[PDB]
């Protein structure tokens, strides 16, 4: 009877469950981005050269 | 009369097995699903060491006079639960599972039944 009483209290709610455990954010908006890595330019050329 | 309590313990949802221990440590009655006697001999030794250590520790280690542990519940990985209740000179261990565990057990039972049915069908085919 005492063992049965303990069984009923635990049965009502799991109490250890973690909502959305493990699964990550999944889709997450990403902004497209551009990063200049370096600039190459001629030095002291007459006028300018395209 | 005594037999009905074992049937009643099985009837309660989330209950896997029940083990009863004497003061000496002999296991009076254990569930059929769980191993009988070999598991009971191994479970009785562990619970007595735990129950005796906890009962002794509460009285002296916590420095509280006339304080006695009534129920010990150990929650482990998966669905295992092992409530321990001591009545008179007899202490018993009850193993119950969570809802998910119970569902898994039911699914396993269904699978076993399906396998048995398939075997029966195969036997019938062989007979034919």
């Amino acid at each position: 009877e005492g063992v049965e009483k303990c069984i009923y209290q635990n049965n009502q709610i799991d109490l250890l469950e973690e909502y959305f455990e493990g699964e990550t954010s999944e889709h997450v908006v990403e902004n497209l981005s551009s990063k200049t890595l370096m600039l190459f330019k001629d030095e002291k050329e007459i006028c300018k050269r395209s | 009369n005594a037999d009905d309590q074992l049937k009643q313990l099985s009837a309660l949802e989330g209950a896997n097995g029940y083990v009863i221990f004497n003061e000496s440590g002999i296991p009076l009655k254990r569930h059929e699903k769980s191993i009988s006697h070999e598991k009971a001999v191994h479970i009785a030794a562990l619970v007595s060491d735990l129950w005796n250590v906890s009962k002794k520790v509460i009285q002296r280690d916590l420095k509280t006079p006339e304080n006695d542990i009534e129920v010990i519940r150990l929650r482990t990985k998966h669905s295992y639960e092992y409530i321990i209740t001591q009545s008179g000179d007899f202490t018993m261990l009850a193993i119950q599972l969570c809802g998910k565990a119970i569902e898994e057990a039911k699914k396993a039972a269904a699978a076993a039944a399906a396998a048995a049915v398939v075997q029966e069908e195969n036997k019938e085919k062989e007979k034919k």
